[PDB]
C-alpha cells in the first residue's frame, strides 16, 4: 500500500507564486507510476492538473500556458506542483494522486485546501452559548460555542479534547462582509445531567496557530 | 520481467526490400493485419509480406491475425510465431537485428486484456490485440513476425509475415 | 476539452429503491471512469474502463455504456452508498470531469428541535451582538428562518449555515447568525426567530428578554 | 453524374511510349485506391496495376512491371498509366476502377465504377484508310421479297471505323459484322442488310463508312450486276 | 497466382429462370470474390462484392453464395438485360489479382434455320489485285454453324476468315460472316464457287453455288 500526503499553505496573496509538496511514502517515486495533481474547485468540478512519470517527464493541463511546473526530489520521495501567478479563482482544495493501473487515478491524498485573498490572516474568538431553557426543551438541553473573526479556513473544532465523540455538529464557514469567517459547533445532553461533564470548546487554527479552550456554564432564565 | 536475447533479421529468406509491403486494414479505430490467406504457398519462392500499422490516434486497437498449425489440411503446417509471448513481448530493431522487448515497459499504459476473445491473448489461439494508450510520448516501432517459409506442400513454400508498428506521438501538450 | 455533462445535478432515493446516474461525453470515448466522494474525504475511485470495479467497492454497483452516454446503476441504494460521483474520461488529453451527481437518503421522519441562544456577556463587552438560532434533527433541507426584533422585519442582516446529513439518522441541523453592533441591540428588549419547515405542525416562534433573560 | 474518363489512348509502334489518363468526375478521390484493368480483343479483363491513396503503396503485374509507372494526383482528381516499352502484346483496351484502399485484405466493393475504356494498339502497321467494294443482290432474285446486300470495307488501320446506310435512314434487318485481322496485319468487315427483292430499282442504296483515323470518309453506291 | 476457372464457358437459358454461375479456386480463397457483368463493348459493372454482398443498385435477384474454392452467382430469374458476359475476381493472395475468363448468357430460342447468301467479288476489287468471296448466314440459332468452301467440288482450306455478330434483342438471332481470299491470278483461273452451310434448323446442308464470268 502506497501513502501519499500533501503539505500545508493555506493562505497565498495574488500575484504570488503558488508551491505544493506532494510526500509519497511505501513505494517509490521512481518505479512504474505516473504522479498526478488534481484541484477541486470549491463544492465543484475536479480540474486535473498534471503529472510526472517515474521517469521524470512531464504532462500538463494546457489550460495552464507556461506557468506551472511538476518536478521532482527523488531522495525525498517528494513531487512539487508550482502553479505561478495565482489569481482569486486559484483558490481550491489541491491533491495528489499515483495513477491508477491505466490512466484514473487510483491512490489519493488527503487534501490542502488553498484560499487565495489579498488579506491578513487572524484568529478566532469563541463566544459561549449556555442552556437556557424556554418552552418545547423535549425533555432534553443542547448547548454550543460560536467561532467568529477567523481567516483564513480551516479550524478544527472538538468537544473535551476528543473524549465526546458521539453526536457530530459542527456547521459550515460562513463568510462576512468583513472578510473573516466565522461558524459555530453544538452538542445535544440530557437536561438534568448538565454538570456532570464539563463541557470543553476545543478549537484549533491551523494558519494563525490558535488554541482556545472554552467552558460552557448555564445562565439564569 | 521475462525476456531473452534472440537475434532475428527481419528476413532469413533470401528476399531483401523487394518485400511485398502492405497497410493494415484501418476500419473505425481498429486497424488489422490478416495473414490468413497471404501466408499459404502459392508460388515456389517464399517471399515476405510486410504488414505496416501507423498510429497516431489515441485509442487505436491492433488486431493481428496469423492462422494455426494445420487449422486447414497441409497449408501451414510449420508456421513460427515470433514473439511466442507476444502481444506482451515485442520485437524492436537493435542495428539491423530485432530483438525483444516488454510492452509494457516500451508503451507505458498499455491496455492488454488477458483473453482476446474468450480465448486466451496469445498468437497459440491464433489472434493477438491491444489497444494504444491516450498518451504516447516517444515514437515507437515494434514488431511482430510469422513464418510459413519452412511449411512446402506441392514444391510451393509459404510466405514469411512481418508487422510493423509505427507509433506516432500523441497527447502531449510540449 | 471532453465535456461530460452529468445528470441528475442532484437526486433522493429511499433505501432499496434502484439508482441509475448518467454521463453525456461531448464525443465518442472509448471507457467511461468513475468516482466517488463522500464530503470531507478523497474521491475513492469506484469503475474503471466501463465495467470493471476497483477492490473495495460493492457487486450492486454497475457502470456501463459507449459513444456519448454512460451510466451508473445501483440495484439497492443503502445508507453508505449516499456520496456524490463523479465521471472522468481519458480518451484524449487532457482528461475531464464531469459536475457530479449529488446523491442524498431520504427518511420521513422529521423530529426538529429548536434552542435558541443569545449573545455572551464578553461578546457584548466587545462591542457585537451576535444572536443563534439553531435547527436540530430535521429533513428535508427547505426551512425559512426570520429574525424579529420587538415585532419587526429584518432586511438581510441575518446570515445562515446548512450542515451536510448526518450518518447516524440521515437528519440535519441549520445555524442562522445574527450578526450585530452594540447600540442597536441595546436599544430593544424583547427578541424573536420564525422557523417555517414543511414538517412543523405550526410555525415555531421563540422568543427572549434582553439581559433578563 | 458519377464518371470516370480515361484519355490517352493510340497506335503506337511497338517498342514505343503512352501516357494514360483518368480524370474522375463527381467523388473526392483521395479516399479511394485507384486501379488499371486492361482487356484484349476477345478475350477476358487482366489487372495491370493498383495506387493507393497519396502514393505510399503502388503494385503491378509481373508482365509491366519495370515498363510501367503508376501515379495519382488527388487534387486533380486524376490516376496516370505510364507504359513504355510497348510490345503488341500490350494491345487493348484499359479501364481504371476506384476501389476501397489496398489493404494485406482488400475487401470491399471494388471496382465500383469502371471507366470508359481507351484503346490502345501497338503495331508496326502505318495508319492506312479502307478500300469499300460493293457486293451485289443481282444472284439474289428470288420472289417472295428476300434479298441481301452489302459492302466490303478492307485493308484499314487502325481500328474503329462507322459503316450507316442511306445517311442513317436504314438501320432495320442491317447486320455489320465485327472486324478480323488479316495476316497482313489491317483489317476487314463487311456489312450486309436483308431488304425485299422489289425495292432494287427504285430504291437506292448508300454505304456511307468513316474511318477516324486519316479522316477517311467514303460513300459508295451498291447497285445490281447483269446476273 | 491463384487462376479461378468459371464454368460453364457457355450458358444457354431462356428468360424467367434461374441461372447458377460457378467459379472454382485454386487454393481456397477467402471469400474474398467480386462478381461482373459486362455486355458488349462496354465498361464492366460490379454486381456482388464479398462474395456475398449485393452492390447497390444490382437487382434482388442476383445472388452471390459459396466459400473457399466454389462460389456461385445465382440469377433467380433472368430477364432480357441480364444476358451477357460474367467474371469472378479474387483478391485474398495477391498481387496479382486474378480474374476468370468468362461465361456467356445467350437467349434460349426456339431453333432458327441461317438464310444462306452468297456474293461474288465485285469488279472493281478485281482491278484492285484481290478478291473475295463472301457467304452470308442470317437470322439462325444456334450460335454453332458450320461452312465449308467448295471450290469446283473440291474442298479448300485457309484462305477463309469468319466472324459472328451478337445476339438480337428480340429476334435472338445471330448472323455469320465467311470471307474467302484469294488473288486475281488464283480467281480468274477457276469456274465454280460454292458454299455449303451444316445447321441443325437446315434438313439437309445447304450448298449456295456461283458461276464466274456470266453470272
Amino acid at each position: 500500500d502506497v501513502q501519499l500526503q500533501e503539505s500545508g499553505p493555506g493562505l497565498v496573496n495574488p500575484s504570488q507564486s503558488l508551491s505544493l509538496t506532494c510526500s509519497v511514502t511505501g513505494y517509490s517515486i521512481t518505479s512504474d507510476y505516473y504522479w498526478n495533481w488534481i484541484r477541486q474547485f470549491p463544492g465543484n468540478k475536479l480540474e486535473w492538473m498534471g503529472y510526472i512519470t517515474y521517469d521524470g517527464t512531464n504532462n500538463y493541463n494546457p489550460f495552464f500556458k507556461n506557468r506551472i511546473s511538476i518536478t521532482r526530489d527523488t531522495s525525498q520521495n517528494q513531487f512539487f506542483l508550482k502553479l505561478n501567478s495565482v489569481t482569486t479563482e486559484d483558490t481550491a482544495t489541491y491533491y495528489c494522486a499515483r495513477d491508477g493501473r491505466y490512466w484514473y487515478f487510483d491512490v489519493w491524498g488527503a487534501g490542502t485546501t488553498v484560499t487565495v485573498s489579498s488579506a491578513s490572516t487572524k484568529g478566532p474568538s469563541v463566544f459561549p452559548l449556555a442552556p437556557s431553557s424556554k418552552s418545547t426543551s423535549g425533555g432534553t438541553a443542547a448547548l454550543g460555542c460560536l467561532v467568529k473573526d477567523y481567516f483564513p479556513e480551516p479550524v478544527t473544532v472538538s468537544w473535551n479534547s476528543g473524549a465526546l465523540t458521539s453526536g457530530v455538529h459542527t456547521f459550515p464557514a460562513v463568510l462576512q462582509s468583513s472578510g473573516l469567517y466565522s461558524l459555530s459547533s453544538v452538542v445535544t445532553v440530557p437536561s438534568s445531567s448538565l454538570g456532570t461533564q464539563t463541557y470543553i470548546c476545543n478549537v484549533n487554527h491551523k494558519p494563525s496557530n490558535t488554541k482556545v479552550d472554552k467552558k460552557v456554564e448555564p445562565k439564569s432564565c | 520481467d521475462l525476456s531473452y536475447e534472440t537475434t532475428e533479421s527481419g528476413d532469413t529468406a533470401v528476399s531483401e526490400d523487394s518485400y511485398d509491403k502492405y497497410a493494415s486494414q484501418n476500419t473505425n479505430k481498429e486497424y488489422v493485419c490478416d495473414f490468413t490467406d497471404q501466408l499459404k504457398p502459392t508460388e515456389s519462392g517464399p517471399k515476405v509480406k510486410k504488414c505496416e500499422v501507423k498510429v497516431n490516434e489515441p485509442l487505436i486497437k491492433v488486431k493481428i491475425i496469423c492462422p494455426l498449425k494445420g487449422s486447414v489440411e497441409k497449408l501451414y503446417d510449420n508456421i513460427e510465431y515470433v514473439p511466442k509471448k507476444s502481444p506482451y513481448v515485442v520485437l524492436t530493431k537493435e542495428e539491423t537485428k530485432l530483438k525483444e522487448k516488454l510492452l509494457s515497459k516500451l508503451i507505458y499504459g498499455l491496455l492488454i486484456s488477458p483473453t482476446v476473445n474468450e480465448k486466451e491473448n496469445n498468437f497459440k489461439e491464433g489472434v493477438i490485440e491491444f489497444t494504444l494508450p491516450p498518451v504516447v510520448h516517444k515514437a515507437t516501432v515494434f514488431y511482430f513476425i510469422c513464418d510459413n517459409s519452412k511449411t512446402e506442400d506441392d514444391n510451393k513454400k509459404g510466405n514469411r509475415g512481418i508487422v510493423e508498428v509505427y507509433v506516432e506521438p500523441y497527447g502531449g501538450s510540449l | 476539452q471532453i465535456v461530460l455533462t452529468q445528470s441528475p445535478t442532484l437526486m433522493s432515493a429511499f433505501p432499496g429503491e434502484k439508482v441509475t446516474m448518467t454521463c453525456s461525453a461531448s464525443s465518442s470515448v472509448s471507457y467511461m471512469y468513475w468516482y466517488q466522494q463522500k464530503p470531507g474525504s478523497s474521491p475513492k475511485p469506484w469503475i474503471y474502463l466501463t465495467s470493471n470495479l476497483a477492490s473495495g467497492v460493492p457487486a450492486r454497483f454497475s457502470g456501463s455504456g459507449s459513444g456519448t452516454s454512460y451510466s451508473l446503476t445501483i440495484s439497492s441504494m443503502e445508507a453508505e452508498d449516499a456520496a456524490t460521483y463523479y465521471c472522468q474520461q481519458w480518451n484524449n488529453s487532457p482528461p475531464t470531469f464531469g459536475a457530479g451527481t449529488k446523491l442524498e437518503l431520504k427518511r420521513t421522519v422529521a423530529a426538529p428541535s429548536v434552542f435558541i441562544f443569545p449573545p455572551s456577556d464578553e461578546q457584548l463587552k466587545s462591542g457585537t451582538a451576535s444572536v443563534v438560532c439553531l435547527l436540530n434533527n430535521f429533513y428535508p433541507r427547505e426551512a425559512k428562518v426570520q429574525w424579529k426584533v420587538d415585532n419587526a422585519l429584518q432586511s438581510g442582516n441575518s446570515q445562515e449555515s446548512v450542515t451536510e446529513q448526518d450518518s447516524k439518522d440521515s437528519t440535519y441541523s441549520l445555524s442562522s447568525t445574527l450578526t450585530l453592533s452594540k447600540a442597536d441591540y441595546e436599544k430593544h428588549k424583547v427578541y424573536a426567530c420564525e422557523v417555517t419547515h414543511q414538517g412543523l405542525s405550526s410555525p415555531v416562534t421563540k422568543s427572549f428578554n434582553r439581559g433578563e433573560c | 453524374e458519377v464518371q470516370l474518363v480515361e484519355n490517352g489512348g493510340g497506335l503506337v509502334k511497338p517498342g514505343g511510349s503512352l501516357r494514360l489518363s483518368c480524370a474522375a468526375s463527381g467523388f473526392t478521390i483521395s479516399s479511394y485506391g485507384m486501379n488499371w484493368v486492361r482487356q484484349a480483343p476477345g478475350k477476358g479483363l487482366e489487372w495491370v496495376s493498383s495506387i493507393s491513396s497519396g502514393s505510399t503503396y503502388k503494385y503491378y503485374s509481373d508482365s509491366v512491371k519495370g515498363r510501367f509507372t503508376i501515379s495519382r494526383d488527388n487534387a486533380k482528381n486524376s490516376l496516370y498509366l505510364q507504359m513504355n516499352t510497348l510490345r503488341a502484346e500490350d494491345t487493348a483496351v484499359y479501364y481504371c476502377a476506384r476501389a476501397p484502399e489496398p489493404g494485406l485484405t482488400w475487401f470491399g466493393e471494388w471496382g465500383d465504377y469502371w471507366g470508359q475504356g481507351t484503346l490502345v494498339t501497338v503495331s508496326s502497321a502505318s495508319t492506312k484508310g479502307p478500300s469499300v467494294f460493293p457486293l451485289a443482290p443481282s444472284s439474289k432474285s428470288t420472289s417472295g421479297g428476300t434479298a441481301a446486300l452489302g459492302c466490303l470495307v478492307k485493308d484499314y488501320f487502325p481500328e474503329p471505323v462507322t459503316v450507316s446506310w442511306n445517311s442513317g435512314a436504314l438501320t432495320s434487318g442491317v447486320h455489320t459484322f465485327p472486324a478480323v485481322l488479316q495476316s497482313s496485319g489491317l483489317y476487314s468487315l463487311s456489312s450486309v442488310v436483308t431488304v425485299p427483292s422489289s425495292s432494287l430499282g427504285t430504291q437506292t442504296y448508300i454505304c456511307n463508312v468513316n474511318h477516324k483515323p486519316s479522316n477517311t470518309k467514303v460513300d459508295k453506291k451498291v447497285e445490281p450486276k447483269s446476273c
